[PDB]
């Protein structure tokens, strides 16, 4: 019962929000990724790094507010307040963009601490620790998009901006540059997602329709107390039903939760492999044999041909405002366009 | 019985049989290493080191060989394409050799460790159940990898008693296998010095000497051990893992970045370098250099080295691309033959116009010729109908000075336009694509390659640290938690302190 | 204690959250922001 | 020599023979394009 | 179509192995008493 | 095809601009979490049934009367993550929030297509940030509308004979 | 009974005090013209 | 900058303020700790 | 010589030195002063 | 069920609401203020309505150059005066 | 090959669903 | 179990499996030096990065 002991005792106080070890780390870190993130979108612009207003201040609404990426010229520095390129000046840290890498380094600690608490937490109560383990899809997916991302390309410019439509910016500049839909990580991604909120949808909707009558309200919530030892809803029943409906069913409980950790863990982390291999341009871009095709056959057309042709439309209508450290000036007879339109 | 997942947890109180697993592992990398050597040797074309390296012929052990002194062939070349040099036993045959040789003896080991897994010095000599001393083992595999570390630098980079390393201009023309002093300032903190990575080798090791003989001497404090589950091989495995994707990590970034352990010579040039325009700077600085003495134009650019040339081309750039793209560069736009020289384009006005460079990030990318202050003067427009720019309207006409086309002039727009398309690329070489059916399409790199497996695998490696770790804390509720799980201890305002009987 | 009901305290500020973001939709069609 | 007593029996039940069949055959069907590039 | 000339043994490949490696571990399960 | 018909429905409506695709991303989303926070809560509290050598799946029989977890350790738990009336403590009203969530979400994303098929569409922010003289300032809006702009001329691109695309 | 500083009134105020804050900030903006 | 003090105006009388009020019981807070 | 990042780089540790020392000089005493009752 | 004060009992109170009354309107005020008086804009370095641009000036005054660019900014606002 | 390799699979993942569905190892209350 | 000749040379070195040392040890010790090689890391980190800028030190292939 030295310092470090009285001071674990501290930590690991019952109390409203739980503090412990992880605490020290999370606390700090997550409400200054989110202070900042509020801040930014407030009050400061993205002028000098973007050409973009992104504030509430310069007139901007929620859908518009972004806390944007640092200039291209920045490259990957880390644009620390006191670093080389603001040298302490506030003000010049906030038009550097300096903001964006103070939320994203204080948000990757920020959910280093999140799992860390999930691990401390789990082994003072006493129980398992996947929920620590289903989060690293989370942690995957931000180090992946926000950090890798950005490092494997020229700079954290092409990293996503923390706000709405910025993020919406970045999809459609991954299906024109990096035809991101074509690439099977990403489809993997998608079935984990759509087949998680399946999951959460099926498995809610079953539980609450295989219900046991256990009083007389038909407001069934009340008949669940916290303490009863016996399921509250019919396993047997469950299993029946989509035995019939559908031909499958679970009828092992733990194997259908672990089904549902399963399903959207391995989707994101699938994800975010795909965005590892976008980090380099290793793209799933095209198909060489439809392309060869193509280029020697003009009237043999798929879906895929046309995407492409969207995608080209994408990259040169976009690139000129999206990359105005590029100064690419396109002439409007160099840009691609079908007739009329 | 056991599930799928858990089959190799029968070696976790079996030394012997882990070692033996273990043995085996080594024995199929080092199989690996030795046949990837040989498929390699087999396919590599050595004759052209300038336009035919080995990173345009998907070569991806050969530079790891070439890295740390191995050049030559038995069969007489070597990697920097000098002439009628020997070998001796460490070509990259007898390398190749020696690995499958190690492998198989490392084979036989593993079946005479999973035979004999009964040995006494696995067992506790005071209860007689199977015991590591994990704490001293890690003290004396410190020892030793520090031995080693410091036996690496001391003798092998330094040429004191070894070949040296790689090592090459910032250009990548003059490369060659060299010794290597150690950098003892702050510049040996540089990535990209050489002199840095042998003092690393000599002060690590130097560290891994004198703490493994700490680890080896003095005994774990009881709050570590037990804080850390010590006496669980699993604790190990976690923070191995850990230590793991750190140091893939690094070798991703370093690959992408570029550093003294990652030559353009062997794994291809950075994307970076494309980015930043650092190959077409250094050639504008010499055709200057050149035109400032009184060469002409024909003179100052055919002194242009091809190897410089063709490092300022979007072919060689690791980031062009593509997951199922698969093999050597070479199979995208061809083995390349020869420079055509470097295109000047202009228009009736003679002035000279600049085909505007595609960028990494598009598959395609719009031809745009401005003149000296950016001003687009020439295009080749999409639509045609309200047309200003086009080649035959601003009369442009592309002159070829140095490599094959020097002194050629090419006025006809469809052949000025076609120069035009290659230009965007930077300097125009011309391809043989028929030898292996080149399709035409960009490839990466191997160091594109091996930076995504290594990210990759970084990345995949992250979950097992987490997942052993948890495994290794959580040892007491693996398969499941306490049924007599006392609800005071999980509800609020029984305990003090969150899971702490003695508080309540 | 309990001198203000929580069901006044709720209605106003629900009250003023409506008002606040009332302002806020107000605020997209005039001044900054409003294309005008 | 006595008999390794780490040996364990190993098990994989039909329902997952089947969602590993499942599992293999879809990634094939979802890559083999990819593979056929 | 100018398919990729190993991606047939490839999808085969891809298939099998582990197909078999499932298919190997079920019958041994049945097998046992 | 399925690609195709999503650019396209964003080059013409905007589709991520709309907020009913915006709750129909929050849906599957929230979904994904919640089964993957469902999933491990469960699972991070089974009751210990079974050996180190065996899988805990045995440790639940199909029909038994029990279950399998123990749901106040697990709202212990969830309850100390966040804060204890953040967690759930009735599995009824978690399992109806697992069921509603996903659902009504998803709901909302078929009413954004369905009512964007009517062509009322995201929100157009195309300039709407001007400086004192008159200046366009641009945002992201204007970013995503010039990509949306490359989808729309490149579209069809044989199918259009007059200057909008007005179905 | 209760005390009155915890490390919730802590939590609470950290985020509580830059919200009103920033709402009397973004409600002043809606008052900016160009 | 005058406007540093005109910002702060308002924060600085509402913890002065806040702290009249509960300064007979943030003592008491402080002794039973104590 | 010390370059003006070198200053700066001095100025982040000594920065982040004082966050957590004062950070845990608080936690250690507000630990001692509120225990647990055992 | 740790301890403290249940929150249905703080803000049914009066004396929550004689101290809130006055603090939660003084910081909203103050918030007022910050963007009112200007001073919004001269801490975070965000332009006016009236100095993105010169008065001519058509171009984005985007920053060039990493260990110049809080030259480069400084430079971009002695341009609009 | 492609075609005949894309049906083959498909036609493989539909024999699974059959015996998935008639040849299930049958849920048996205990 | 099999007493070899190698087995029994080996022997002092597997012997001490579960010897610890009482309470903290050189725990102190050992996070003087963790803290170092932190400060070691962000050092090597920020040059690479070019944060941290030394005369001398041109982190750049011109070397
Ligand atoms: C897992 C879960 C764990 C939980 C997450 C924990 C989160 C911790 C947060 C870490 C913060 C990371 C900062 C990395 C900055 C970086 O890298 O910054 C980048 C710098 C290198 O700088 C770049 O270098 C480039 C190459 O330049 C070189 O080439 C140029 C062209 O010739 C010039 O010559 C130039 O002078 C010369 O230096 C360009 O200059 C770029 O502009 C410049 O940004 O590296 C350096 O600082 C260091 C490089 C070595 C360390 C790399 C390890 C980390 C990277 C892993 C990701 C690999 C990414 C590959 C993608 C796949
Ligand atoms: C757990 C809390 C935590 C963590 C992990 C971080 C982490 C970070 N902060 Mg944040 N920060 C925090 C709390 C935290 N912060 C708090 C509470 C505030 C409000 C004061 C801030 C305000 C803040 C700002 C304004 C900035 C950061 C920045 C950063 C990043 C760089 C920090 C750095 O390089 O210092 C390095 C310091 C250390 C690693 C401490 C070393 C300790 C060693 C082991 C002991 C040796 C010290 C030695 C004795 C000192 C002697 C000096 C002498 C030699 C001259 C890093 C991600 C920067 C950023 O976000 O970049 C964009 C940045 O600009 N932080
Ligand atoms: C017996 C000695 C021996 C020697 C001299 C070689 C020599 C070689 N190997 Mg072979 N190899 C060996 C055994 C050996 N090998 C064994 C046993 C295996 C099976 C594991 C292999 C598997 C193998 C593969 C797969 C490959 C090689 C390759 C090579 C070539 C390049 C080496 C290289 O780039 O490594 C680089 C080595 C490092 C970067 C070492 C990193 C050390 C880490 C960072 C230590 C981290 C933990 C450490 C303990 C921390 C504490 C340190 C302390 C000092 C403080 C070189 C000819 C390459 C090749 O060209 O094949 C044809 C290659 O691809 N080898
Ligand atoms: C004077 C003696 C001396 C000299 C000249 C060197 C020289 C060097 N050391 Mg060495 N070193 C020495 C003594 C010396 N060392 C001693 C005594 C030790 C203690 C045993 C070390 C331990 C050590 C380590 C652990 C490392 C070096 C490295 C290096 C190289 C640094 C440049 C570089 O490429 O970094 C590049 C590496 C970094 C900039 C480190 C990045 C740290 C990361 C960012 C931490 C975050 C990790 C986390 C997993 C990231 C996840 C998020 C991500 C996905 C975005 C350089 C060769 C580094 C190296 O080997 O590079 C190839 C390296 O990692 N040294
Ligand atoms: C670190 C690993 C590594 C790297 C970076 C390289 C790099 C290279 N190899 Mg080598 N090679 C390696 C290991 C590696 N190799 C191994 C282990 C073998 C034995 C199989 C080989 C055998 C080999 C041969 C025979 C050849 C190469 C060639 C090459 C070059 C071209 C690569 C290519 O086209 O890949 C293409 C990469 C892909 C198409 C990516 C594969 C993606 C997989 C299939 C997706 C998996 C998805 C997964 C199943 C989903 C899981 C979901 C689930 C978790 C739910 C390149 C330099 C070629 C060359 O040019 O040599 C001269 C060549 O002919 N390699
Ligand atoms: C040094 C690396 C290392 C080592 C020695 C181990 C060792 C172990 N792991 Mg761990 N693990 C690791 C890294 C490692 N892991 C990584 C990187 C991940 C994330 C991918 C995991 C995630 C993980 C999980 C989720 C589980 C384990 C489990 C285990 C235990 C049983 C393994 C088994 O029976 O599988 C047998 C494997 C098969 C029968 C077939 C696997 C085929 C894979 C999916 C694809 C083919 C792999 C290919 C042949 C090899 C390429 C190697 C690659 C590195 C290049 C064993 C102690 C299990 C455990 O803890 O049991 C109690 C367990 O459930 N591991
Ligand atoms: C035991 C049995 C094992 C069975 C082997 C299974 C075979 C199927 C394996 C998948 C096939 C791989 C697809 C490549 C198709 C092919 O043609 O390649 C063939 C290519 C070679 O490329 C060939 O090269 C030739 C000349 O060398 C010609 O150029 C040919 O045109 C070109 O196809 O070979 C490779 O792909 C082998 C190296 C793979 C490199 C791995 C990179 C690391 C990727 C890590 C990603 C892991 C992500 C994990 C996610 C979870
Ligand atoms: C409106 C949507 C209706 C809510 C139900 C939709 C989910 C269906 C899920 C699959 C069935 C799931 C299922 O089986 O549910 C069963 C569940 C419990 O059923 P009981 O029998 O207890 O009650 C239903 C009736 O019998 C009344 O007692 O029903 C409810 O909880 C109904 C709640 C009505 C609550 C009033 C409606 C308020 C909804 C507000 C939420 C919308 C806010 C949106 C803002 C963005
Ligand atoms: C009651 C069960 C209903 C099922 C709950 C599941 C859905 C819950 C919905 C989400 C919460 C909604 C609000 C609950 C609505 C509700 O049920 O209220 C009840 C709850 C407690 O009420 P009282 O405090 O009056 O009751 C205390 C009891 O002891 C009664 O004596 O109110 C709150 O917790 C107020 C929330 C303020 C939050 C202060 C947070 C401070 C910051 C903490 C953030 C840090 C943690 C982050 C860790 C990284
Ligand atoms: C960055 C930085 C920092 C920090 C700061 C911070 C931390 C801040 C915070 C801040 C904050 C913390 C703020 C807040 C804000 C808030 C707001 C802005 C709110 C709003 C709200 C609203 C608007 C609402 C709405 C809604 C929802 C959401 C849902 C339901 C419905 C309703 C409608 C109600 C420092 C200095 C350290 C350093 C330098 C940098
Ligand atoms: C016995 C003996 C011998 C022999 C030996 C030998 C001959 C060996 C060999 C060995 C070898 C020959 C081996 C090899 C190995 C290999 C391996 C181990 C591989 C692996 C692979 C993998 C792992 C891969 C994977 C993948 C794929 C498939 C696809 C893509 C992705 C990846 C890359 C992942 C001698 C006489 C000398 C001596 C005495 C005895
Ligand atoms: O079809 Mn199918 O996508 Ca409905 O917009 Mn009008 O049309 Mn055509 O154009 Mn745009
Ligand atoms: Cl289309
Ligand atoms: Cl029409
Ligand atoms: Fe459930
Ligand atoms: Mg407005």
């Amino acid at each position: 019962r030295g310092w470090f002991d009285i001071l674990d005792d501290w930590l690991k106080r019952d109390r409203f929000v739980f503090v412990g070890w992880s605490g020290i780390l999370l606390f700090p870190c997550a409400y200054l990724a989110l202070g900042g993130w509020l801040t930014g979108t407030t009050f400061v612009t993205s002028w000098y790094t973007h050409g973009l207003a992104s504030s509430y201040l310069e007139g901007c609404n929620f859908l518009t507010v972004a806390v944007s990426t640092p200039a291209n010229s920045m490259g990957h520095s880390l644009l620390l307040l006191w670093g080389p390129e603001a040298q302490g000046d506030f003000t010049r840290w906030c038009q550097l963009g300096g903001l964006w890498t103070f939320i994203a380094l204080h948000g990757a600690f920020g959910l280093i601490g999140f799992m860390l608490r999930q691990f401390e937490i789990a082994r003072l109560v006493g129980v398992r620790p996947y929920n620590a383990i289903a989060f690293s899809a989370p942690i995957a997916v931000f180090v992946s998009v926000f950090l890798i991302y950005p490092l494997g390309q020229s700079s954290w410019f092409f990293a996503p901006s923390f706000g709405v439509a910025a993020i919406f910016r970045f999809l459609l500049f991954f299906q024109g540059f990096h035809n991101w839909t074509l690439n099977p990580f990403h489809m993997m991604g998608v079935a984990g997602v759509l087949g998680g909120a399946l999951l959460c949808a099926i498995h809610g909707a079953t539980v609450e329709n295989t219900l046991f009558q256990d009083g007389e309200g038909a407001s069934t919530f009340r008949a669940f107390n916290p303490t009863q030892a016996e399921e509250t809803y019919s396993m047997v029943t469950a299993n029946r039903f989509w035995s019939q409906i559908f031909g499958i069913a679970f009828s092992n409980k733990r194997w259908l939760h672990f089904f549902m950790l399963f399903v959207p863990v391995t989707g994101l982390w699938m994800s975010a492999i795909g965005v590892v291999g976008l980090a380099l341009n290793l793209r799933s871009y095209d198909f060489i044999s439809q392309e060869i095709r193509a280029a020697e056959d003009p009237e043999f057309e798929t879906f895929y041909t046309k995407n492409l042709l969207l995608n080209e439309g994408i990259r040169a209508w976009m690139a000129p405002q999206d990359q105005p450290h590029e100064n690419f000036v396109f002439p409007e007879e160099v840009l691609p366009r079908g007739n009329a339109l | 019985g056991l599930p799928w997942y858990r089959v190799h947890t029968v070696l976790i109180n079996d030394p012997g049989r882990l070692i033996a697993a273990h043995l085996m592992h080594t024995a199929l990398v080092a199989g690996w290493a030795g046949s990837m050597a040989l498929y390699e040797l087999a396919t590599f074309d050595p004759s052209d080191p300038v336009l035919n390296p080995m990173w345009r012929q998907g070569m991806f052990v050969l530079p790891f060989m070439a890295r740390l002194g191995v050049t030559g062939s038995w069969s007489g070349w070597s990697i920097t394409g000098e002439t009628g040099i020997d070998p001796g036993f460490w070509s990259f045959e007898g390398v190749a050799l020696a690995h499958i040789v190690l492998s198989g003896l490392l084979f036989l080991a593993a079946c005479w460790h999973w035979v004999y897994w009964d040995l006494e010095l696995f067992r506790d000599p005071r209860t007689g159940e199977p015991a590591l001393d994990l704490p001293k083992m890690f003290g004396i595999h410190l020892f030793l990898a520090g031995l080693l570390c410091f036996g690496f630098g001391a003798f092998h980079l330094t040429g004191l008693f070894g070949p040296g390393m790689w090592v090459s201009d910032p250009y990548g023309l003059t490369g060659s296998v060299q010794p290597v002093a150690p950098e003892w300032g702050p510049d040996g903190f540089n990535p990209y010095n050489p002199g840095g990575v042998v003092a690393h080798h000599i002060a690590a090791g130097i560290v891994g000497i004198i703490a493994g003989l700490f680890h080896i001497l003095v005994r774990p404090p009881q709050r570590l051990y037990k804080a850390l589950r010590m006496g669980n091989i699993e604790t190990v495995l976690s923070s191995s893992i850990a230590a793991v994707f750190f140091a893939a990590f690094v070798v991703a970034g370093t690959m992408w970045y570029g550093s003294a352990t990652t030559p353009i010579e062997l794994f291809g040039p950075t994307r970076y370098q494309w980015d930043s325009s650092y190959f077409q700077q250094e050639i504008n600085r010499r055709v200057q250099a050149s035109l400032a003495s009184g060469a002409t134009l024909e003179e100052a650019w055919s002194a242009i080295p091809e190897k410089l040339a063709f490092y300022d081309y979007i072919g060689n750039n690791p980031a062009k691309g593509g997951l199922f793209r698969t093999g050597p560069m070479n199979k995208g736009d061809g083995i390349a033959q020869a420079w055509k020289g470097h295109a000047v384009f202009r228009n009736k006005e003679g002035e000279e116009l600049f085909v505007r460079r595609m960028p990494a990030f598009f598959e395609s990318f719009p031809v745009i010729l401005t003149d000296k202050n950016g001003v687009v003067k020439a295009d080749i427009p999409f639509r045609r109908a309200e047309s200003k720019y086009s080649f035959e309207q601003q009369g442009v006409t592309v002159s070829f000075y140095g490599g094959e086309l020097n002194g050629q002039t090419f006025t006809d727009p469809p052949t000025v336009k076609s120069y035009a398309r290659k230009a965007i690329f930077g300097e125009i070489f011309e391809f043989d694509t028929e030898t292996l059916n080149s399709d035409g399409i960009f490839r990466t790199s191997p160091r594109g390659w091996f930076t995504f497996a290594h990210a990759v695998f970084a990345l995949l490696f992250f979950f097992g640290h987490i997942w052993h770790g948890a495994r290794t804390l959580f040892r007491d509720v693996f398969s499941g938690i306490d049924p007599e799980l006392s609800p005071e201890q999980v509800e609020w305002g029984f305990y003090q302190k969150v899971g702490d009987v003695t508080t309540r | 204690g309990g001198r203000i009901p929580l069901w006044i305290v709720a209605t106003v500020a629900g009250m003023g959250v409506i008002v606040i973001v009332g302002l806020f939709f107000y605020g997209a069609y005039a001044g900054l922001g409003s294309s005008l | 020599m006595e008999p390794n007593p780490n040996r364990q029996p190993v098990e994989l039940n039909r329902t997952s023979l089947y969602l590993g069949l499942l599992l293999i055959l879809v990634l094939a069907l979802l890559f083999s394009s990819y593979f056929f590039n | 179509m100018e398919v990729n000339q190993l991606g047939l043994i490839a999808t085969a490949l891809f298939v099998l192995v582990p197909s078999v490696f499932l298919i190997i571990l079920y019958v041994q399960t049945e097998s046992q008493q | 095809g399925t690609f195709n018909f999503m650019i396209v429905f964003q080059a013409e409506h905007n589709i991520l601009m709309h907020p009913f695709h915006q709750l129909g991303v929050a849906g599957v989303f929230g979904g994904a979490l919640f089964c993957a926070m469902h999933g491990s809560l469960v699972t991070s509290s089974l009751i210990r049934e079974t050996t180190e050598t065996e899988s805990a799946n045995y440790g639940y029989k199909f029909g038994q009367e029990e279950e399998t977890y123990n749901i106040v350790a697990a709202h212990g738990y969830f309850g100390r993550l966040i804060f204890q009336y953040a967690s759930f403590n009735n599995s009824r009203s978690l399992h109806f929030f697992l069921a509603a969530w996903p659902v009504v979400g998803v709901w909302f994303a078929a009413l954004g297509i369905s009512t964007m098929a009517f062509n009322l569409n995201g929100f157009n922010f195309n300039h709407s940030v001007i400086d004192a003289k008159g200046n366009v300032i641009n945002t992201w809006a204007d970013i995503i509308n010039r990509a949306n702009l490359g989808m729309e001329v490149m579209h069809e691109r044989n199918a259009h004979n007059f200057p909008l695309d007005l179905a | 009974s209760y005390p009155i500083f915890t490390v919730r009134w802590v939590a609470v105020h950290t985020l509580a005090v830059p919200t009103i804050f920033f709402l009397g900030a973004i409600a002043a903006m809606q008052f900016i013209q160009r | 900058d005058w406007r540093v003090l005109v910002v702060l105006l308002p924060v600085l009388l509402a913890a002065g303020w806040a702290v009249r009020n509960i300064l007979p019981y943030a003592v008491k807070q402080v002794q039973k700790l104590l | 010589t010390i370059t003006p990042s070198l200053k700066g780089f001095f100025i982040g540790l000594l920065s982040g030195a004082v966050v957590l020392g004062l950070t845990f000089a608080v936690l250690i005493a507000i630990s001692q002063i509120d225990k647990v009752q055992r | 069920t740790t301890g403290e004060r249940p929150f249905s009992d703080i803000i049914t109170s009066v004396r929550y609401w004689v101290i809130h009354s006055i603090t939660i309107p003084a910081l909203f005020i103050a918030g007022w203020l910050f963007v009112s008086t200007g001073l919004a804009y001269d801490v975070f370095g965000t332009p006016r309505p009236d100095s993105y641009y010169a008065q001519e000036q058509r171009s984005i005054p985007l920053v060039t150059d990493r260990f110049e660019a809080k030259q480069q900014v400084e430079t971009f606002l002695e341009q609009l005066k | 090959m492609e075609t005949i390799t894309y049906v083959f699979i498909f036609a493989c993942i539909i024999a699974l669903f059959f015996f998935a569905i008639f040849f299930r190892e049958p849920p048996r209350i205990t | 179990a099999r007493r070899t000749w190698l087995g029994d040379i080996l022997r002092p070195l597997n012997s001490e499996y579960g010897k610890v040392a009482p309470g903290w040890g050189t725990t102190p010790l050992m996070a003087v030096f963790m803290g170092l090689f932190l400060v070691f890391l962000l050092i090597i980190l920020e040059i690479y990065n070019s944060t941290l800028i030394l005369d001398g030190v041109n982190v750049s292939w011109k070397a």
